[PDB]
This record gives C-alpha cells, structure tokens and sequence, in this order.
C-alpha cells in the first residue's frame, strides 16, 4: 500500500497473508471460518500446490504472537474464463482444510447480495484497501499491515479522467476503479487479492478484490479492483458444491 | 436504446434549486445523484418522466458546499451524464424583494424592505435571506421626487432606509437584493415600484 | 366614460385600479429609465393566480416565474412529489439497515445477513452469533 496508514492490530481481523513454501505469497479476505476470497494471478506461477498456506491474524510479520492461526489451502477454485497473464476475471474462491476459530483478532467480512451491493454499496463513496505489498512501485513490502482510504468512480468517469500510459488493459464490467490519478495512494504488488471493504449503516462488505499490482500509483492511472458483486452467485454455488482431488479447480463460469 | 441526457443545467432563486435536462424521454425514465465531492450518491426522482428534478432537499442541508449531480437513463453501467458543479451560497439568484412599508417623521422617512423567505429551513420555519447571509446581504434602494431629473440611492445592512426628502413632495421607491462579495449574479431583479 | 378622463394623472387611479398601457405610465412618470422600472414588475403579472403549488404550498411570484415552498412531507417546482411514496430499495436502501427487498403491490421489506435477525422495527438487525460478519471486536464490534 502506498499513501496509507498502519491498520491498529485486530482492526482488519478478515485480512489474510497467503503463503506458499513459507513465502509471502498474496493476500486475502475471510468471508466463514472455512473460505477465503483472493485474485486468481496470485496462483499463476504455482508448482507446489500441496504447500498453501493462509495465515488469519496476521499484524507483524517479524513477530509472532497468539493471536495467528495458520490453515492449510485444501482447493484454489478460479473461473474458467480466467486467462493467466492477464486482468480480466480475476478472482480466486479459497477453501480451508480446517475451519479457523473466530476471535477478537480474526473475524470474517460479510459477501453480500448482489442487488445490495449494486444498488447501495456501489455509491458509497470511500472504502478500504489493506495488505502487506510494497510501500512504493518496485519498493520493499510493508513489516505490518498498512491500510488505505479509497474513492470509488463509476468507469465512464476512470476512463474520462485517466491518461492512456503505460499499460492500459480495458475495464471491464467485471472490474471497477477507486483511488487517485495523482500518484500518492494506491494498492500494489504483494496486495493483490486483499480486500476493498465497504462501511454500510454499522457493518463492513466485501466490494472487491486487489487486482494486479505492479505499476501501482503511476500519474495518470486509478486503481483497479475485481468487481465482486458479478460473482456473489458463482461464489455461492461453489460454497455449496463437494470438493475435488486436486487443489486447482477451473470452474465454469457463469 | 437510451440516449444519454444533454444540456444539464441548474435553476436556483433563494435555494429553491432545480435540475434540469433535455431531451423528452421515449422508451426511457430517469433517475438523478446528487453528491458533494467527498459524500456518497443520493438518488432522487426515481424512474421519473421529467426533464427536470427538484434537489432542494439536498442543497439546503449545507448551502456552503459544493455539488455534483448526474443524469441516468434506463430503458423503460447506465448512460449518465455529469452536470456543471453547484455551490448554492454563491450561485443561488437572489429573488424579488418587496417594499414592507414607509412612514414618514417630518423631513425623515422610514423605508422597510419585507423579509425574504428562503427554501432553508431551521425546526418548522423558512429562513429569510438575512439569516442564511447576514453580513454578506445588502439592499438598496432607488428613490426619486416626481419632479426631479434624477434618482438617489441609499443603502443598508439591515432591511431598512431613513433617507432625508424634501417638504411636501411625492416620492417613489424601489429596492433591490445585492450580495457585493459577488462578482457574477450579485443582484436580485428590482422590487414593484411603490410612490407615496 | 370620457368624463372619467376629464380627471387629472394618477398611478392609483390610471394603473393601480384600472389597468394602463406602457404610455399610460409614460405620461405619468415621464422619464424612460423610472417608467422602465415600474413596467418590468407591472407587466409581469401574477404567475401564482394559476395555483401552481399543489399539497397545501405556498406561491411567491417572481419576474416571469414564481417560488413553491411546500409542507415538510412534499417535493417538487409544485409541490407535487409526496415523499412517503419513494419507500424503494433504490432510495437510500428502502431505510433498511442490511438487506432490502423490493413488493409490487404491497411494501417493501428488509432482511438480514446469516448471523443477524430482523429487529421489531422492520428495519433494524442485531446479531445472533458472538462473531458476527463485517463487525470489528476490539472497537466494541
Ligand atoms: C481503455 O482506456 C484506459 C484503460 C486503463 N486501464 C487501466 N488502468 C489501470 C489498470 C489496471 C487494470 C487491472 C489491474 C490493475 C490495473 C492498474 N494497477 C496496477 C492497479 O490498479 C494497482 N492497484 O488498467 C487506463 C486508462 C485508460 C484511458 C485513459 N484515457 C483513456 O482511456
Ligand atoms: C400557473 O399554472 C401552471 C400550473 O398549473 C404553471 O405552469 C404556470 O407557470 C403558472 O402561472
Ligand atoms: C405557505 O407556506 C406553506 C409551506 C404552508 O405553510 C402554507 O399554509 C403557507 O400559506
Ligand atoms: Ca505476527
Ligand atoms: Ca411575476
Ligand atoms: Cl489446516
Ligand atoms: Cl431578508
Ligand atoms: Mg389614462
């Protein structure tokens, strides 16, 4: 995150650290005590699928206190549509091999209904974006989680207000824009699959999901996150469905 | 099968604030926002036929902020279209004053422009021009004997004039509302011309 | 009657009474500039003796326009809008605090999110779970 703030520990207690081989991996958001919603090119360069794991908890990553509960990743469910390399579909449905036990520090964020989500939480205008990613483009990463305040614009206005450099892929239906063009405040690479968290009427929602990171704050580009309301039917669906013998699972989608 | 609304323009007079747009809908209804620029969306005039939306409600919460409204049209993202900004404490016309009373006291009178109701409301009643501006409201007043080649001017920081006449002469009077701090729309349209 | 006008100039008489043209008005006042001024507010004429404000308004006539101020329940240039038949999901949730869900025919009702039930006021929701979704503990959740 860059242009943001420590999150006080126990603050963003659905926040997730994904590891694989014991390294920083990406971010994630628990939505129950056994799922876990991250962005699907997080897991593009995986080999060890056998080795995820999702840490809830999480404040310091240099100490180590009672309040982190680690699970293994027994399924990584991404739509079939998703094409690897690339921004559009970029959603990844976690399933935990045993659920985590909720507490002062670890509490999920709620998903909710689509029509809700597009009818009210789309116009609440500030949000929240969290992670341990790099505190600048090409930067170190963040010792604690760092959280950031962002403004949500509706596509015709990102578009009408952004400058064509760069890397400039489409923005899609699936895919919403928040943040600043004027380079101070962004999400960025290592906050991918984190939250974008709503405040509605006393209670937080999940809206969506870090995209990719890199190139993150550059003059002239919004952020860019995964539109979660389009997938609230598919997420369920899945919720519901058996689990299969592999860890990756590309399901249909819609 | 919708076209986006066009021409997005405000009408204001003592905060009583309109939005209005072109063309006449076919086959398609309205919804309009309104935000300033840090607060979230506020959807008025739900699936209207209109070309024009009442947003007073919203404006007088706070007259001194800024605000964005914009147009949806859906069939009956959506195509939308952004409106100018608004700050209604300093775009608001002033409306037509009128002249309250005059008496006289010998070679002296008394001239009192009638209070202003605005749309701004403070617990059950109407806010005057006075109250929302203060200090930043002036009126003035032209006054002229029948007789004479000219008129005079007095003005004031309350909604009154004691101007000084000459004995046993007809005189006629017109106010009108200025906010001097302005550079653009500082005046209200003259008051009904009153004589003794 | 021509013995009416045997009588001598007056804006009471002339235009205030009757009613009187822009020469009229000219005669009495004589200068261009002052005749100019009586004329804009004279000519105008009431825009509130149509009764454009509907639900119990108020008309305040302006130049070539007029001012509706309504009662607390009412909306509109003319009062028109009644602001208890906006209760739909898309205005401001339906004054649900979670969930909201459009009737035809009948109202519109709010729901709640798994681990919190509908409170007695049809709108609110209280949680039925010591960790409910989307609530932080250490802030009092
Ligand atoms: C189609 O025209 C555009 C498209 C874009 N597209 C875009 N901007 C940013 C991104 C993005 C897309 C997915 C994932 C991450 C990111 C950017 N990113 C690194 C972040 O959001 C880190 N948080 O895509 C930008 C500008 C234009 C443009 C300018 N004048 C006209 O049109
Ligand atoms: C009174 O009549 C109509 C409303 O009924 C309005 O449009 C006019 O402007 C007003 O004079
Ligand atoms: C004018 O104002 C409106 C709001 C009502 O109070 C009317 O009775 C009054 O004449
Ligand atoms: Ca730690
Ligand atoms: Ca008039
Ligand atoms: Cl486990
Ligand atoms: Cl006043
Ligand atoms: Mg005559």
């Amino acid at each position: 995150i860059v242009g943001g703030k420590v999150c006080p520990k126990g603050e963003c207690p659905w926040q997730v650290l994904l590891l694989v081989n014991g390294a920083q991996l990406c971010g994630g958001t628990l939505i129950n005590t056994i799922w876990v919603v991250s962005a699907a090119h997080c897991f593009d360069k995986i080999k060890n699928w056998r080795n995820l794991i999702a840490v809830l908890g999480e404040h310091d990553l240099s100490e180590h206190d009672g309040d982190e509960q680690s699970r293994r990743v027994a399924q990584v469910i991404i739509p079939s549509t998703y094409v690897p390399g690339t921004t559009n579909h970029d959603i990844a449905l976690l399933r935990l091999h045993q659920p985590v036990v909720l507490t002062d520090h670890v509490v999920p964020l709620c998903l909710p209904e689509r029509t809700f989500s597009e009818r009210t939480l789309a116009f609440v205008r500030f949000s929240l974006v969290s992670g341990w990613g790099q505190l600048l483009d090409r930067g170190a990463t963040a010792l604690e989680l760092m959280v950031l305040n962002v403004p949500r614009l509706m596509t015709q206005d990102c578009l009408q207000q952004s400058r064509k450099v760069g890397d400039s892929p489409n923005i899609t239906e699936y895919m919403f824009c928040a943040g600043y063009s004027d380079g101070s405040k962004d999400s960025c690479k290592g906050d991918s699959g984190g939250p974008h968290a709503t405040h509605y009427r006393g209670t937080w929602y999940l809206t969506g999901i870090v995209s990719w990171g890199q190139g993150c704050a550059t003059v002239g580009h919004f952020g860019v996150y995964t539109r979660v309301s389009q997938y609230i039917e598919w997420l369920q669906k899945l919720m519901r469905s058996e689990p299969r013998p592999g860890v990756l699972l590309r399901a249909p989608f819609p | 099968n919708t076209v986006a609304a066009y021409n997005l323009t405000w009408k204001s007079t003592n905060f009583k604030t309109i939005l209005e747009w072109e063309p006449k809908p076919v086959n398609q209804v309205y919804t309009v926002q309104i935000s300033t620029k840090s607060g979230d969306w506020k959807s008025k005039c739900f699936y209207t036929t209109d070309t024009e939306c009442d947003l007073t409600d919203e404006i007088v919460k706070d007259v001194k902020q800024t605000y964005l409204a914009r147009v949806f049209s859906y069939p009956a993202e959506p195509l939308y279209e952004n409106s100018p900004e608004f700050t209604p404490y300093l775009e608001t016309n002033l409306g037509q004053p009128t002249i309250q009373s005059f008496e006289q006291v010998g070679t002296k009178v008394n001239v009192t422009v009638e209070d202003e109701r605005t749309l701004v409301r403070r617990n059950n009643t109407f806010l005057s021009l006075r109250d929302v501006f203060g200090k930043d409201l002036i009126y003035t007043l032209y006054y002229w004997k029948s007789s004479s080649s000219g008129k005079k001017t007095a003005k004031t920081n309350t909604n009154e004039f004691l101007i000084d006449v000459d004995k046993g002469e007809n005189y006629c009077f017109s106010v009108q509302a200025v906010i001097p701090s302005r550079t653009v729309n500082r005046k209200s349209t003259d008051s009904p011309v009153e004589c003794m | 009657a021509f013995l009416e006008e045997l009588r001598p100039g007056s804006l009471e008489r002339e235009c205030k009474e009757e009613q009187c043209s822009f020469e009229e008005a000219r005669e009495i006042f004589k200068d261009a500039e002052r005749t100019k001024l009586f004329w804009i507010s004279y000519s105008d004429g009431d825009q509130c003796a149509s009764s454009p404000c509907q639900n119990g308004g108020s008309c305040k006539d302006q130049l070539q326009s007029y001012i509706c101020f309504c009662l607390p329940a009412f909306e509109g240039r003319n009062c028109e809008t009644h602001k208890d038949d906006q209760l739909i999901c898309v205005n401001e949730n339906g004054g649900c605090e979670q969930y909201c869900s459009d009737h035809t025919g009948t109202k519109r009702s709010c729901r709640c999110h798994e681990g919190y039930s509908l409170l007695a006021d049809g709108v609110s929701c209280t949680p039925t779970v010591e960790y409910p979704c989307g609530k932080i503990p250490i802030l009092e959740k």
